[PDB]
């Protein structure tokens, strides 16, 4: 048994798979309270909820993200993904899958490079709920 | 745990199965052959603790290719470019697939002759498990109060 | 297996949820004479049999009455008026008491039941107590009381008969408080001592009965235990701590026998899931302020120390660590360091003007 | 006597022993007000109340986090856990155990990992209060 | 005549010496308001009070910090110590000695610990008075 | 304190338990000896001042491997996959365990033959404890007032 | 007993307003103010009150998703007849104890909101309301 | 699977978990599933302290 | 058990909802007997939690991982368990009045 590493990484979205991916992110940070009871020194918490938030990236090798929310943005319509992460590492015990759905991004970068660097392009978003597949 | 041994030989039959010239491990033996023969042995080892069971290990193979002859060099970078390809991710021992982190070659000027020095990096983590001792059933337990 | 269907309702009453763990008041008596051979346990004053002879009636009223609460269990042993002295206390043993008192107190019986007592207390671990007149034996288990010729109820009374009405008097009074210092009504007359008197026997020999103020009282009610051991202590002398330690002893063993022998293996895990029970047996004690609250348990290390050294481990040098999580074997040592609270027996007081 | 390392540390969490386990950590802030008292240039503090908090590193081995809250999260429900640290080195003198009660947990990570780089996940919380055990 | 240097320091704490310790450090800020008068461009202050602060940071030797307020702090009650701190370089002209009065602790630690590290904590305080010993 | 020459003799101890080949110290013996033979010494020992009477060491113990009939190379695997189940934790010398931090060996190339280096790093603090004087009791004490 | 679980979160509360289920709800308030007149009684110093009678107040908050307010009431108030509507409101946090239910009614609003939208600013609906009766249901 | 490919001579004395649930079966498919039923109530058992 | 046999055994399935259905209308029938002062209407009924890790465990499943609160839920084949505390009336027997001269 070993730590899964993250090579194995792979990534579906909206059905199409992403050859080229650096790094992926999804995280879960709840809403806390302060509420403090009468004859207690210790401050206990209530949950209130949550917020989604996460970040991609990937290669510059095409224009994948441009294709998607360019034009639609300009128009005032906003499209909402769906996203499949799937981790497989030969030598851990078994593989892992993320459902990460209704899937908001934060900026699109239209173009950006310097001289003598390759192309490295990331994007931020947020999701709402999720869905769990193939437990370890 | 995992011997070196295990993964040495490994290295050494997937060489012996693909290359037709013979393998050594010991210096008198590449001293001693006519031909073209290649070196492998492993080159350092770094275990650093991670758990309080499990230990991080890197370990770094070398493998070299001395061509006596001295006239087949070009053989030398086909050598090479057939290599490439038997290491690409992982290898397989005792059927726990050790992951491949980096792959380093260069060619240098030894003594008085040009060889290939072709090196990579494994890294797995292994553990210790200690034995465990069966116990008597208890009777007979008594206390003392001093106070 | 599969059966007919059924459905089943129950009513019972509300649990009692009291442990009650080892009995702590009962009393054991033994007398001799012809009728009513064997035990007759007497479960109240109404009920005695008339085959007892009337000596032996005016012991057990002797014997009836405690000091605040009336005793809980009495248990009399009847003894052939010649009848060898062995042979009762064997029976007795089958049975289990806390007090044993001996209206007759011959000086033949008293160092069999000096040795007996010691026997039991130290071989056995099994914690019990008699009450002796002229016993010099310094035990914490022998308690010995001296008072001479009492007259109560406008008649004599000896001293040895009046041993019992001493036993009922202690068996009486509930853990909480001590016989220490209480005024009885009974007796209405005593033989005229002084107070240093009292004193002078109080300090080394046994606890005697003294007069003060409105009416006749214990004076400074202890077992006397005039040696004096690094081990034992003072606290040792007094008779309400005593008597609190061997309830406790005895109640640990029931608790130990019940469940944590032969039944699981040891292990120092299993030691410490021991440790953490008896930890919470003593914050139970303590909740009705029997003894301190911030008494300790752990792993006896010198005792298991001579244990290894028996075994030829021959550990000239080792971790302490290491020494309190060895392996053991079949065997585990313990020890506690507890507090026994006192009841108030001495105050000062300064006043300025 | 030396001081006790790191490395001999153990943790259980709600009975079951956390195997993978890389730092611990678990502190408590007291929160004091600025009193200011007449014909006194020194400014003393009252002591109000405390509040616990503190995170857990592990090595991503399994998904042992999501079974344990992801499901009750989003019905709304929020599960408090107990957990005990014992520290126990050879050289040392002896062994502390910690009892630290009512946690709740701040975040969930439902899958992070970068090429190249071994699986990471870490997760702060806060409790209330504590017991302790085996003092030193 | 030498600088004096930072090994040779003994603290006392309570009464009782701290044989570990790695830092010490008291220090005293005084509350200025900025005061402008009429005609002159120079803003002048005005001296109002002064606060106490510092910490101690010692190897985590003993569970000694906890025997000191773990139990008084959830109960209500906050403890104030007093310490002395003595720094006598064989080197340096003399030894001076510091008494810091009315000490009140920020934190308490319960555990810290990391694989390959040796336990380390440090503690803030602040104080209020402070008397002064074998001057230089 | 805690003297070098237990811990040394203490691994020389283990060594000798576990291998039958012999065991040296000095150079003329290793020179001398006319089969493989181990190699055991203290290569570096840094001290730290952490305290006002303590100290932190850190010490580096070097073994090595020298086959001399040099066509027992897989011996010298075989060797170092023994070595690696004695040490993995820490070893005990006067009853103080000492933590092992580091785990590092490695196989070069000296003078003509192949050997094996095996390094390992302990870590722990040691202090010294000075002298207590008995002083007398004070009597005759007379102040001078000068001014 | 007091454990900080047990107090109810808004995020969970539901509305209906004349048997239908509003979705798009952010706040409801409902409150009755008693009436009380100052009494004074000779040889006391203190003042004591007489509660008279109540007045019932509240306000409904909602996203301006769908032009909702406008169809109950906006013919009916020019032609001069005014309705009258009835509001459930169900609070169920799961920690809580249990859910509490109340009723109101004969319920008539103070104003209507034709269009109030600002660029770069998203729509919201406020209307306050009075009401008279009311019942309980279902509480803790 | 584990008795199938033992039919077909792949002797995986040794093999990796993951390997074997992902090996080339070949024309069949094997599958396993654990359901539980509800069953109706049949015997019931109350108790009540006064 | 006239009402049991009658209504609930054998026509519905044994499942959690259904326990508390069960449990509401018991308690609904002691409510009906209150009123006929017989009884006092703080008896409750609740699920025998006891009685149900005692199942599990003859049965052999471990119950370690599982919440608390889960194990209640959990399946319990044919067998259904309950508990309930009640308090019964009596007539006043017996008197005591001490008046104050």
């Amino acid at each position: 048994r070993n730590v899964m590493s993250g090579t194995w990484g792979e990534l579906w979205l909206d059905g199409n798979k992403v050859a080229e991916v650096k790094k992926f992110q999804a995280k879960m940070e709840f809403t806390k309270e302060d509420i403090i009871i009468a004859g207690q020194m210790g401050t206990d918490t209530k949950y209130m909820g949550y917020k989604g938030k996460g970040s991609i990236t990937l290669y510059h090798v095409s224009s994948r993200m441009h294709k998607l929310i360019g034009e639609k943005i300009k128009r005032g319509s906003e499209p909402r993904f769906v996203a499949i992460s799937k981790l497989n590492d030969p030598d851990s015990y078994g593989a892992e899958r993320i459902a990460v759905k209704n899937i908001a991004f934060d900026d699109l970068t239209l173009a950006d490079w310097e001289v003598g660097v390759k192309g490295e392009i990331e994007a931020p978003f947020t999701f709402t709920e999720y869905d769990f597949l193939d437990i370890i | 745990m995992l011997k070196y041994k295990e993964i040495l030989e490994t290295i050494i039959e997937i060489l012996k199965k693909n290359f037709t010239e013979s393998i050594f491990i010991d210096d008198e033996s590449v001293q001693g052959s006519e031909g073209s023969c290649f070196f492998v042995s492993i080159l350092s080892v770094i275990c650093t603790p991670v758990m309080l069971n499990t230990n991080n290990k890197d370990i770094v193979i070398s493998i070299k290719y001395l061509p006596k002859p001295q006239s087949k060099s070009i053989r030398m970078y086909e050598i090479s470019d057939e290599l490439n390809k038997l290491f690409n991710r992982n290898i397989k021992v005792t059927d726990r697939k050790l992951n491949i982190t980096k792959l380093e070659q260069s060619i240098k000027k030894e003594e008085s002759i040009y060889v290939l020095n072709f090196t990579f990096t494994l890294n797995y983590l292994d553990s210790v498990y200690e034995e465990d001792v069966v116990y008597e059933n208890m009777k007979e337990i008594n206390l003392n109060l001093g106070e | 297996a599969i059966g007919l269907p059924s459905i089943n309702i129950s009513f019972k009453e509300l649990a009692t949820t009291v442990k009650e763990r080892s009995a702590r008041g009962i009393i054991a008596m033994v007398l001799k004479d012809a009728k009513a051979l064997g035990l007759n346990e007497i479960h109240e004053k109404e009920d005695i049999p008339v085959d007892l002879s009337a000596e032996n009636k005016e012991y057990i009223n002797l014997a009836l009455m405690g000091n605040v609460n009336t005793p809980n269990k009495l248990l009399v042993y009847v003894i052939e008026g010649e009848a060898d002295i062995q042979t009762a206390l064997d029976f007795l043993e089958t049975k289990e008491f806390n007090y044993l008192c001996m209206p007759k107190a011959v000086e033949a019986d008293k160092t069999a039941i000096k040795n007996w007592i010691i026997k039991l207390r130290d071989i056995d671990k099994v914690k019990v107590k008699a009450v002796l007149g002229k016993v010099v034996g310094n035990h914490e288990g022998i308690i010995n009381f001296t008072t001479e010729d009492v007259l109560v109820g406008e008649k004599k009374y000896s001293v040895d008969e009046f041993t019992s009405r001493v036993a009922g008097l202690i068996a009486g009074t509930p853990l909480s408080q001590s016989v220490t210092y209480t005024k009885l009504s009974d007796v209405v007359d005593i033989p005229k001592m002084t107070k240093v008197d009292a004193e002078s026997r109080v300090n080394k020999g046994e606890l005697i009965l003294i007069k003060e103020a409105g009416a006749i009282r214990i004076a400074r009610g202890v077992n006397s235990l005039t040696e004096l051991t690094a081990e034992k202590g003072e606290m040792f002398q007094k008779i309400k701590i005593v008597d609190t330690l061997d309830i406790i002893h005895s109640d640990i063993r029931k608790v130990i026998i019940d469940d944590y022998i032969g039944k699981v293996t040891n292990s120092y895990d299993n030691k410490c899931l021991l440790i953490v029970a008896i930890k919470s047996y003593l914050e139970e004690l303590e909740k009705s302020a029997l003894i301190e609250s911030d008494s300790t348990v752990e792993i006896d290390f010198e005792a298991q120390k001579s244990y290894l050294k028996s075994k030829g481990v021959d550990l000239s040098y080792m971790t302490l660590q290491e020494i309190k999580e060895a392996n053991t074997g079949s065997k585990v040592f313990l020890k506690a360091k507890i507090k026994v609270l006192d009841a108030m027996e001495d105050i000062d007081l300064s006043i300025e003007i």
